[PDB]
Protein backbone atom coordinates (compact mmCIF):
# COMPACT_ATOMS: atom_id res chain seq x y z
CA UNK A 1 0.00 0.00 0.00
CA UNK A 2 1.96 3.00 -1.31
CA UNK A 3 -1.00 5.28 -0.59
CA UNK A 4 -0.93 4.40 3.11
CA UNK A 5 2.85 4.74 2.91
CA UNK A 6 2.66 8.30 1.50
CA UNK A 7 0.13 9.05 4.24
CA UNK A 8 2.89 7.83 6.61
CA UNK A 9 6.09 9.35 5.26
CA UNK A 10 5.35 12.09 2.69
CA UNK A 11 6.93 10.00 -0.07
CA UNK A 12 4.48 10.10 -2.97
CA UNK A 13 3.73 6.60 -4.34
CA UNK A 14 5.57 7.47 -7.56
CA UNK A 15 8.83 7.85 -5.60
CA UNK A 16 9.15 4.05 -5.70
CA UNK A 17 8.71 3.29 -9.40
CA UNK A 18 11.77 1.50 -10.74
CA UNK A 19 13.24 2.10 -14.21
CA UNK A 20 11.81 5.61 -14.51
CA UNK A 21 15.49 -3.84 -28.51
CA UNK A 22 17.53 -0.63 -28.97
CA UNK A 23 16.35 1.22 -32.08
CA UNK A 24 17.77 4.68 -31.41
CA UNK A 25 18.36 4.97 -35.16
CA UNK A 26 14.97 6.72 -35.32
CA UNK A 27 16.56 9.40 -33.11
CA UNK A 28 19.33 9.96 -35.66
CA UNK A 29 16.82 10.03 -38.52
CA UNK A 30 14.78 12.65 -36.67
CA UNK A 31 18.00 14.58 -36.10
CA UNK A 32 19.11 14.58 -39.74
CA UNK A 33 15.58 15.49 -40.82
CA UNK A 34 15.33 18.43 -38.37
CA UNK A 35 14.98 21.94 -39.78
CA UNK A 36 17.20 24.54 -38.14
CA UNK A 37 15.61 25.91 -34.98
CA UNK A 38 13.53 29.02 -35.54
CA UNK A 39 12.08 31.33 -32.97
CA UNK A 40 10.22 34.64 -32.77
CA UNK A 41 9.52 36.89 -29.80
CA UNK A 42 5.81 37.81 -29.97
CA UNK A 43 3.09 38.90 -27.55
CA UNK A 44 0.55 36.23 -28.46
CA UNK A 45 -2.45 37.95 -26.87
CA UNK A 46 -1.79 40.92 -29.19
CA UNK A 47 -0.26 38.92 -32.06
CA UNK A 48 -2.31 38.10 -35.10
CA UNK A 49 -1.65 34.36 -35.19
CA UNK A 50 -2.30 34.06 -38.95
CA UNK A 51 1.10 35.67 -39.70
CA UNK A 52 2.56 32.27 -38.72
CA UNK A 53 2.86 30.13 -41.85
CA UNK A 54 2.71 27.54 -43.33
CA UNK A 55 0.13 25.37 -41.57
CA UNK A 56 1.63 23.18 -38.86
CA UNK A 57 1.75 19.41 -38.60
CA UNK A 58 2.25 19.62 -34.79
CA UNK A 59 1.33 22.32 -32.29
CA UNK A 60 2.65 22.23 -28.72
CA UNK A 61 0.92 24.73 -26.52
CA UNK A 62 2.24 25.64 -23.10
CA UNK A 63 0.36 28.70 -21.86
CA UNK A 64 1.43 30.05 -18.47
CA UNK A 65 -1.41 29.02 -16.20
CA UNK A 66 -2.03 30.86 -12.95
CA UNK A 67 -1.54 27.59 -11.09
CA UNK A 68 2.08 27.34 -12.31
CA UNK A 69 2.77 30.37 -10.06
CA UNK A 70 1.83 29.17 -6.59
CA UNK A 71 4.75 30.89 -4.88
CA UNK A 72 1.23 37.76 -17.34
CA UNK A 73 -0.69 34.63 -16.39
CA UNK A 74 -3.07 33.25 -19.01
CA UNK A 75 -6.58 32.13 -18.02
CA UNK A 76 -8.46 29.41 -19.79
CA UNK A 77 -10.60 32.34 -20.94
CA UNK A 78 -7.67 33.79 -22.90
CA UNK A 79 -6.49 30.39 -24.17
CA UNK A 80 -9.91 29.34 -25.47
CA UNK A 81 -9.95 32.51 -27.60
CA UNK A 82 -6.74 31.62 -29.48
CA UNK A 83 -7.43 30.97 -33.14
CA UNK A 84 -5.38 27.76 -33.11
CA UNK A 85 -7.40 26.20 -35.91
CA UNK A 86 -6.42 28.98 -38.32
CA UNK A 87 -2.79 27.77 -38.26
CA UNK A 88 -3.27 23.99 -37.99
CA UNK A 89 -2.96 21.74 -40.98
CA UNK A 90 -6.10 19.83 -42.00
CA UNK A 91 -4.37 16.71 -40.70
CA UNK A 92 -2.37 17.74 -37.65
CA UNK A 93 -1.75 17.16 -33.97
CA UNK A 94 -1.90 19.27 -30.83
CA UNK A 95 -0.20 18.68 -27.48
CA UNK A 96 -1.67 21.00 -24.86
CA UNK A 97 -0.42 21.26 -21.26
CA UNK A 98 -3.52 21.53 -19.09
CA UNK A 99 -2.07 21.55 -15.60
CA UNK A 100 -3.92 19.55 -13.01
CA UNK A 101 -7.10 21.48 -12.19
CA UNK A 102 -9.86 23.00 -14.29
CA UNK A 103 -7.50 22.72 -17.27
CA UNK A 104 -8.30 19.01 -17.49
CA UNK A 105 -11.84 20.04 -18.50
CA UNK A 106 -11.35 23.47 -20.09
CA UNK A 107 -8.50 22.13 -22.25
CA UNK A 108 -10.79 19.46 -23.62
CA UNK A 109 -13.18 22.25 -24.58
CA UNK A 110 -10.32 23.93 -26.41
CA UNK A 111 -9.39 20.76 -28.28
CA UNK A 112 -12.99 20.45 -29.51
CA UNK A 113 -13.32 24.16 -30.16
CA UNK A 114 -10.27 24.00 -32.47
CA UNK A 115 -11.28 20.79 -34.23
CA UNK A 116 -9.41 17.95 -32.53
CA UNK A 117 -10.50 14.76 -30.81
CA UNK A 118 -8.39 13.57 -27.89
CA UNK A 119 -6.57 10.32 -28.58
CA UNK A 120 -3.99 10.39 -25.78
CA UNK A 121 -3.72 11.65 -22.22
CA UNK A 122 -0.06 11.99 -21.24
CA UNK A 123 0.73 12.37 -17.52
CA UNK A 124 3.76 14.06 -15.99
CA UNK A 125 4.05 12.37 -12.61
CA UNK A 126 6.28 14.33 -10.21
CA UNK A 127 8.32 12.49 -7.60
CA UNK A 128 9.51 14.19 -4.43
CA UNK A 129 12.35 11.85 -3.39
CA UNK A 130 14.35 14.98 -2.57
CA UNK A 131 11.76 16.56 -0.22
CA UNK A 132 9.09 14.35 1.40
CA UNK A 133 4.29 18.70 2.05
CA UNK A 134 2.39 21.04 -0.32
CA UNK A 135 -0.54 23.50 -0.14
CA UNK A 136 -3.77 22.62 -1.94
CA UNK A 137 -6.15 24.33 -4.35
CA UNK A 138 -9.42 25.05 -2.47
CA UNK A 139 -11.52 22.71 -4.63
CA UNK A 140 -8.89 19.96 -4.30
CA UNK A 141 -9.78 16.67 -2.67
CA UNK A 142 -6.28 15.22 -2.90
CA UNK A 143 -2.73 16.37 -3.19
CA UNK A 144 -1.87 17.16 -6.80
CA UNK A 145 1.38 15.52 -7.86
CA UNK A 146 1.00 15.44 -11.66
CA UNK A 147 0.24 17.53 -14.74
CA UNK A 148 -1.66 16.50 -17.86
CA UNK A 149 -0.66 17.07 -21.49
CA UNK A 150 -3.63 16.34 -23.75
CA UNK A 151 -3.02 14.98 -27.25
CA UNK A 152 -5.41 15.89 -30.04
CA UNK A 153 -5.81 14.78 -33.63
CA UNK A 154 -7.81 16.33 -36.46
CA UNK A 155 -8.20 14.62 -39.80
CA UNK A 156 -7.35 11.20 -41.20
CA UNK A 157 6.94 2.53 -28.48
CA UNK A 158 6.30 5.26 -25.87
CA UNK A 159 4.11 5.09 -22.75
CA UNK A 160 1.66 7.83 -21.76
CA UNK A 161 3.71 8.70 -18.63
CA UNK A 162 6.65 10.96 -17.86
CA UNK A 163 8.25 10.50 -14.41
CA UNK A 164 10.69 13.12 -13.22
CA UNK A 165 11.30 14.83 -9.89
CA UNK A 166 9.17 17.85 -9.05
CA UNK A 167 10.98 21.00 -10.24
CA UNK A 168 12.13 23.69 -7.82
CA UNK A 169 9.41 26.03 -6.59
CA UNK A 170 8.58 28.59 -9.27
CA UNK A 171 10.33 26.68 -12.08
CA UNK A 172 7.70 26.24 -14.78
CA UNK A 173 9.61 24.12 -17.27
CA UNK A 174 8.00 21.04 -18.56
CA UNK A 175 10.04 17.87 -19.01
CA UNK A 176 11.94 17.75 -22.30
CA UNK A 177 10.70 14.16 -22.54
CA UNK A 178 7.49 15.52 -24.07
CA UNK A 179 9.55 16.56 -27.10
CA UNK A 180 10.84 13.02 -27.43
CA UNK A 181 7.36 11.54 -27.30
CA UNK A 182 6.25 13.99 -29.99
CA UNK A 183 9.22 13.46 -32.27
CA UNK A 184 8.94 9.65 -32.17
CA UNK A 185 5.36 9.89 -33.41
CA UNK A 186 6.80 11.01 -36.79
CA UNK A 187 3.90 13.34 -37.54
CA UNK A 188 5.61 15.76 -39.93
CA UNK A 189 8.13 18.54 -39.87
CA UNK A 190 6.15 21.76 -39.45
CA UNK A 191 6.33 21.83 -35.63
CA UNK A 192 5.25 24.89 -33.62
CA UNK A 193 5.69 25.58 -29.90
CA UNK A 194 3.58 28.46 -28.64
CA UNK A 195 4.77 30.00 -25.37
CA UNK A 196 8.22 28.45 -25.57
CA UNK A 197 11.21 30.29 -24.11
CA UNK A 198 14.92 30.73 -24.86
CA UNK A 199 15.38 27.54 -22.80
CA UNK A 200 13.14 25.42 -24.99
CA UNK A 201 14.38 26.35 -28.47
CA UNK A 202 15.21 23.20 -30.27
CA UNK A 203 16.07 21.80 -33.73
CA UNK A 204 13.07 20.75 -35.72
CA UNK A 205 10.84 23.36 -34.04
CA UNK A 206 9.54 26.90 -34.39
CA UNK A 207 9.14 28.60 -31.04
CA UNK A 208 6.94 31.67 -30.48
CA UNK A 209 6.69 33.42 -27.15
CA UNK A 210 6.51 36.68 -25.24
CA UNK A 211 9.75 36.07 -23.35
CA UNK A 212 12.12 35.12 -26.21
CA UNK A 213 15.03 37.53 -26.23
CA UNK A 214 15.94 37.14 -29.92
CA UNK A 215 14.16 36.27 -33.15
CA UNK A 216 15.25 34.68 -36.41
CA UNK A 217 11.84 33.81 -37.89
CA UNK A 218 11.20 34.57 -41.54
CA UNK A 219 8.12 33.04 -43.13
CA UNK A 220 9.70 32.68 -46.56
CA UNK A 221 12.89 31.17 -45.13
CA UNK A 222 10.73 28.87 -42.99
CA UNK A 223 8.44 27.74 -45.81
CA UNK A 224 11.56 27.10 -47.88
CA UNK A 225 12.51 24.18 -45.61
CA UNK A 226 9.35 22.35 -46.68
CA UNK A 227 9.14 23.14 -50.40
CA UNK A 228 9.16 20.18 -52.77
CA UNK A 229 10.45 17.55 -52.62
CA UNK A 230 10.24 17.65 -48.78
CA UNK A 231 6.57 18.60 -48.25
CA UNK A 232 5.36 15.24 -46.85
CA UNK A 233 8.33 13.97 -44.82
CA UNK A 234 7.28 12.30 -41.58
CA UNK A 235 10.42 13.63 -39.91
CA UNK A 236 11.65 10.02 -39.50
CA UNK A 237 13.09 9.17 -42.95
CA UNK A 238 16.25 10.17 -44.81
CA UNK A 239 16.54 13.61 -46.38
CA UNK A 240 15.84 13.31 -50.11
CA UNK A 241 19.11 13.44 -52.07
CA UNK B 1 -24.56 -1.53 9.49
CA UNK B 2 -20.74 -1.50 9.15
CA UNK B 3 -20.05 -4.91 7.38
CA UNK B 4 -20.34 -5.59 3.61
CA UNK B 5 -23.73 -5.61 1.89
CA UNK B 6 -24.69 -6.18 -1.72
CA UNK B 7 -27.60 -6.39 -4.15
CA UNK B 8 -27.60 -8.50 -7.30
CA UNK B 9 -29.71 -6.62 -9.80
CA UNK B 10 -29.63 -4.69 -13.03
CA UNK B 11 -28.54 -1.21 -12.08
CA UNK B 12 -30.65 0.17 -14.96
CA UNK B 13 -33.87 -1.07 -13.40
CA UNK B 14 -33.28 -1.01 -9.63
CA UNK B 15 -35.00 1.74 -7.65
CA UNK B 16 -31.97 3.22 -5.92
CA UNK B 17 -34.15 5.67 -3.99
CA UNK B 18 -34.72 2.90 -1.45
CA UNK B 19 -31.01 3.02 -0.52
CA UNK B 20 -30.79 6.48 1.06
CA UNK B 21 -27.93 8.98 0.87
CA UNK B 22 -24.19 8.31 0.69
CA UNK B 23 -21.13 10.39 1.43
CA UNK B 24 -19.21 8.65 -1.40
CA UNK B 25 -20.39 7.04 -4.62
CA UNK B 26 -17.98 5.01 -6.75
CA UNK B 27 -18.63 3.56 -10.18
CA UNK B 28 -16.64 1.50 -12.68
CA UNK B 29 -19.15 1.53 -15.52
CA UNK B 30 -19.06 -0.93 -18.46
CA UNK B 31 -18.90 1.82 -21.06
CA UNK B 32 -19.62 0.89 -24.67
CA UNK B 33 -16.29 1.73 -26.24
CA UNK B 34 -18.32 -6.20 -26.14
CA UNK B 35 -16.66 -8.68 -23.71
CA UNK B 36 -19.17 -8.25 -20.83
CA UNK B 37 -22.60 -6.65 -20.40
CA UNK B 38 -22.21 -3.10 -21.81
CA UNK B 39 -24.52 -0.06 -21.50
CA UNK B 40 -25.35 2.48 -24.15
CA UNK B 41 -24.45 6.10 -23.60
CA UNK B 42 -28.07 7.12 -23.05
CA UNK B 43 -28.49 4.33 -20.51
CA UNK B 44 -25.44 5.71 -18.72
CA UNK B 45 -26.76 9.29 -18.95
CA UNK B 46 -30.05 8.10 -17.55
CA UNK B 47 -28.85 6.28 -14.39
CA UNK B 48 -30.49 7.85 -11.33
CA UNK B 49 -27.16 8.84 -9.71
CA UNK B 50 -28.58 12.24 -8.57
CA UNK B 51 -30.81 10.62 -5.94
CA UNK B 52 -27.92 8.90 -4.16
CA UNK B 53 -26.24 11.97 -2.64
CA UNK B 54 -26.97 15.39 -1.25
CA UNK B 55 -23.41 16.30 -0.35
CA UNK B 56 -20.31 14.28 -1.05
CA UNK B 57 -18.03 12.78 -3.63
CA UNK B 58 -18.27 10.61 -6.71
CA UNK B 59 -15.42 8.40 -7.99
CA UNK B 60 -15.88 7.49 -11.68
CA UNK B 61 -13.46 5.19 -13.54
CA UNK B 62 -13.03 6.07 -17.21
CA UNK B 63 -11.15 4.81 -20.24
CA UNK B 64 -10.81 5.77 -23.84
CA UNK B 65 -13.74 7.90 -24.96
CA UNK B 66 -15.55 7.53 -21.67
CA UNK B 67 -12.90 10.01 -20.49
CA UNK B 68 -15.06 12.65 -22.23
CA UNK B 69 -18.34 10.80 -21.81
CA UNK B 70 -17.73 10.34 -18.10
CA UNK B 71 -17.05 14.03 -17.77
CA UNK B 72 -20.42 14.53 -19.41
CA UNK B 73 -22.32 12.14 -17.14
CA UNK B 74 -20.57 13.61 -14.14
CA UNK B 75 -21.77 17.10 -15.01
CA UNK B 76 -25.17 15.83 -16.13
CA UNK B 77 -25.64 14.17 -12.72
CA UNK B 78 -24.88 17.42 -10.87
CA UNK B 79 -21.19 17.13 -10.00
CA UNK B 80 -18.12 19.30 -10.50
CA UNK B 81 -14.95 17.44 -11.44
CA UNK B 82 -12.48 18.65 -8.77
CA UNK B 83 -9.76 16.00 -9.05
CA UNK B 84 -8.57 13.10 -11.17
CA UNK B 85 -6.79 9.99 -9.87
CA UNK B 86 -4.48 7.96 -12.05
CA UNK B 87 -3.38 4.45 -11.20
CA UNK B 88 0.10 3.60 -12.48
CA UNK B 89 0.11 -0.14 -13.25
CA UNK B 90 3.37 -1.87 -12.19
CA UNK B 91 4.50 -5.50 -11.88
CA UNK B 92 6.00 -7.14 -8.79
CA UNK B 93 9.33 -5.38 -9.58
CA UNK B 94 7.65 -1.91 -9.59
CA UNK B 95 8.41 -1.25 -13.23
CA UNK B 96 5.64 0.03 -15.47
CA UNK B 97 3.48 -2.45 -17.41
CA UNK B 98 -5.02 4.13 -27.67
CA UNK B 99 -3.12 3.24 -30.82
CA UNK B 100 -0.52 6.03 -30.39
CA UNK B 101 0.87 5.30 -26.90
CA UNK B 102 0.98 2.24 -24.70
CA UNK B 103 -1.17 2.80 -21.62
CA UNK B 104 0.62 2.75 -18.30
CA UNK B 105 -2.31 4.10 -16.34
CA UNK B 106 -6.03 4.21 -15.65
CA UNK B 107 -8.08 7.31 -14.85
CA UNK B 108 -10.65 7.93 -12.09
CA UNK B 109 -12.59 11.19 -12.16
CA UNK B 110 -13.44 12.76 -8.79
CA UNK B 111 -16.66 14.75 -8.59
CA UNK B 112 -18.14 16.78 -5.75
CA UNK B 113 -21.83 17.57 -5.13
CA UNK B 114 -23.26 20.10 -2.72
CA UNK B 115 -21.20 21.25 0.26
CA UNK B 116 -19.55 18.19 1.79
CA UNK B 117 -18.17 18.89 5.25
CA UNK B 118 -15.92 17.13 7.73
CA UNK B 119 -13.93 15.18 5.17
CA UNK B 120 -10.16 14.96 5.22
CA UNK B 121 -9.24 16.62 1.95
CA UNK B 122 -5.49 16.47 1.24
CA UNK B 123 -4.65 13.23 3.03
CA UNK B 124 -3.65 11.30 -0.10
CA UNK B 125 -2.24 12.29 -3.46
CA UNK B 126 -3.75 11.84 -6.88
CA UNK B 127 -1.42 8.98 -7.90
CA UNK B 128 -1.86 5.29 -7.04
CA UNK B 129 1.01 2.89 -7.76
CA UNK B 130 0.03 -0.76 -7.35
CA UNK B 131 0.35 -4.11 -9.07
CA UNK B 132 -2.29 -5.44 -11.47
CA UNK B 133 -4.49 -8.19 -10.06
CA UNK B 134 -6.96 -9.86 -12.40
CA UNK B 135 -7.92 -8.16 -15.61
CA UNK B 136 -10.59 -5.47 -15.19
CA UNK B 137 -10.00 -5.06 -11.41
CA UNK B 138 -9.49 -1.73 -9.74
CA UNK B 139 -6.69 -1.63 -7.18
CA UNK B 140 -7.72 -2.02 -3.56
CA UNK B 141 -5.87 1.12 -2.45
CA UNK B 142 -8.83 3.20 -3.75
CA UNK B 143 -10.94 2.04 -0.79
CA UNK B 144 -8.24 2.98 1.70
CA UNK B 145 -7.92 6.38 0.05
CA UNK B 146 -11.71 6.78 0.20
CA UNK B 147 -11.87 5.68 3.86
CA UNK B 148 -9.17 8.16 4.86
CA UNK B 149 -11.18 10.87 3.09
CA UNK B 150 -14.59 10.09 4.62
CA UNK B 151 -14.16 7.74 7.58
CA UNK B 152 -17.19 5.88 8.88
CA UNK B 153 -19.62 7.13 6.22
CA UNK B 154 -22.12 5.30 3.97
CA UNK B 155 -20.53 4.49 0.61
CA UNK B 156 -22.07 2.85 -2.44
CA UNK B 157 -20.34 1.16 -5.37
CA UNK B 158 -22.11 0.76 -8.71
CA UNK B 159 -21.10 -2.12 -10.99
CA UNK B 160 -19.09 -3.99 -8.44
CA UNK B 161 -18.18 -7.63 -8.69
CA UNK B 162 -18.02 -9.91 -5.65
CA UNK B 163 -14.36 -9.06 -4.97
CA UNK B 164 -15.45 -5.43 -4.42
CA UNK B 165 -17.62 -5.90 -1.33
CA UNK B 166 -16.19 -3.89 1.52
CA UNK B 167 -17.19 -2.84 5.05
CA UNK B 168 -19.15 0.43 5.05
CA UNK B 169 -19.97 -0.26 1.35
CA UNK B 170 -23.11 -1.47 -0.42
CA UNK B 171 -22.19 -3.10 -3.72
CA UNK B 172 -24.59 -3.26 -6.67
CA UNK B 173 -23.85 -5.53 -9.61
CA UNK B 174 -25.45 -8.24 -11.67
CA UNK B 175 -22.87 -10.96 -10.86
CA UNK B 176 -23.27 -10.89 -7.07
CA UNK B 177 -24.75 -13.62 -4.87
CA UNK B 178 -28.33 -12.68 -4.05
CA UNK B 179 -29.34 -9.75 -1.83
CA UNK B 180 -27.38 -9.39 1.43
CA UNK B 181 -28.63 -6.41 3.45
CA UNK B 182 -28.15 -5.57 7.13
CA UNK B 183 -28.81 -1.82 7.43
CA UNK B 184 -32.31 -1.71 9.01
CA UNK B 185 -33.80 1.30 7.16
CA UNK B 186 -32.60 -0.23 3.89
CA UNK B 187 -34.09 -3.67 4.64
CA UNK B 188 -37.30 -1.76 5.41
CA UNK B 189 -37.59 0.36 2.26
CA UNK B 190 -36.56 -2.71 0.25
CA UNK B 191 -39.36 -4.87 1.65
CA UNK B 192 -41.78 -1.97 1.11
CA UNK B 193 -40.77 -1.39 -2.53
CA UNK B 194 -40.11 -5.09 -3.35
CA UNK B 195 -42.47 -7.28 -1.29
CA UNK B 196 -41.46 -10.25 -3.50
CA UNK B 197 -37.73 -9.88 -4.22
CA UNK B 198 -37.90 -9.31 -7.99
CA UNK B 199 -36.46 -6.18 -9.65
CA UNK B 200 -38.23 -5.75 -13.00
CA UNK B 201 -39.30 -2.71 -15.05
C1 LIG C 1 -26.35 -4.43 -17.59
N1 LIG C 1 -26.34 -3.68 -16.33
C2 LIG C 1 -25.54 -4.08 -15.16
C3 LIG C 1 -24.26 -4.53 -15.33
C4 LIG C 1 -23.52 -4.88 -14.24
N2 LIG C 1 -22.13 -5.34 -14.36
C5 LIG C 1 -21.42 -5.23 -15.58
C6 LIG C 1 -19.95 -4.78 -15.39
C7 LIG C 1 -19.22 -5.41 -14.13
C8 LIG C 1 -20.16 -5.61 -12.93
C9 LIG C 1 -21.60 -5.96 -13.25
C10 LIG C 1 -17.89 -4.64 -14.31
N3 LIG C 1 -17.29 -4.98 -15.60
C11 LIG C 1 -16.30 -3.97 -15.99
C12 LIG C 1 -16.55 -2.60 -15.80
C13 LIG C 1 -15.57 -1.68 -16.17
C14 LIG C 1 -14.38 -2.13 -16.73
C15 LIG C 1 -13.30 -1.10 -17.13
N4 LIG C 1 -12.71 -0.68 -16.02
C16 LIG C 1 -12.05 -1.68 -15.46
C17 LIG C 1 -11.36 -1.28 -14.17
C18 LIG C 1 -10.40 -0.10 -14.47
C19 LIG C 1 -9.18 -0.51 -15.31
C20 LIG C 1 -9.97 0.44 -13.14
C21 LIG C 1 -11.16 0.98 -15.25
C22 LIG C 1 -11.91 0.31 -16.40
C23 LIG C 1 -14.15 -3.50 -16.91
F1 LIG C 1 -13.00 -3.97 -17.46
C24 LIG C 1 -15.11 -4.42 -16.54
C25 LIG C 1 -16.92 -6.39 -15.83
C26 LIG C 1 -18.11 -7.28 -15.43
O1 LIG C 1 -18.14 -8.42 -15.81
N5 LIG C 1 -19.19 -6.77 -14.61
N6 LIG C 1 -24.05 -4.81 -13.01
C27 LIG C 1 -25.33 -4.38 -12.86
N7 LIG C 1 -26.07 -4.00 -13.93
Amino acid sequence: DYCQHFVDTGHRPQNFIRDVELIRLKDELIAKSNTPPMYLQADIEAFDIRELTPKFDVILLEPPLEEYYREKCWTWDDIMKLEIDEIAAPRSFIFLWCGSGEGLDLGRVCLRKWGYRRCEDICWIKTNKNNPTKTLDPKAVFQRTKEHCLMGIKGTVDIDLIITEEPEIGNIEKPVEIFHIIEHFCLGRRRLHLFGRDSTIRPGWLTVGPTLTNSNYNAETYASYFSAPNSYLTGCTEEIE
Amino acid sequence: LFPPQWICCDIRYLDVSILGKFAVVMADPPWDILPYGTLTDDEMRRLNIPVLQDDGFLFLWVTGRAMELGRECLNLWGYERVDEIIWVKTNQLQRIIGHWLNHGKEHCLVGVKGNPQGFNQGLDCDVIVAEVRSTSHKPDEIYGMIERLSPGTRKIELFGRPHNVQPNWITLGNQLDGIHLLDPDVVARFKQRYPDGIISK
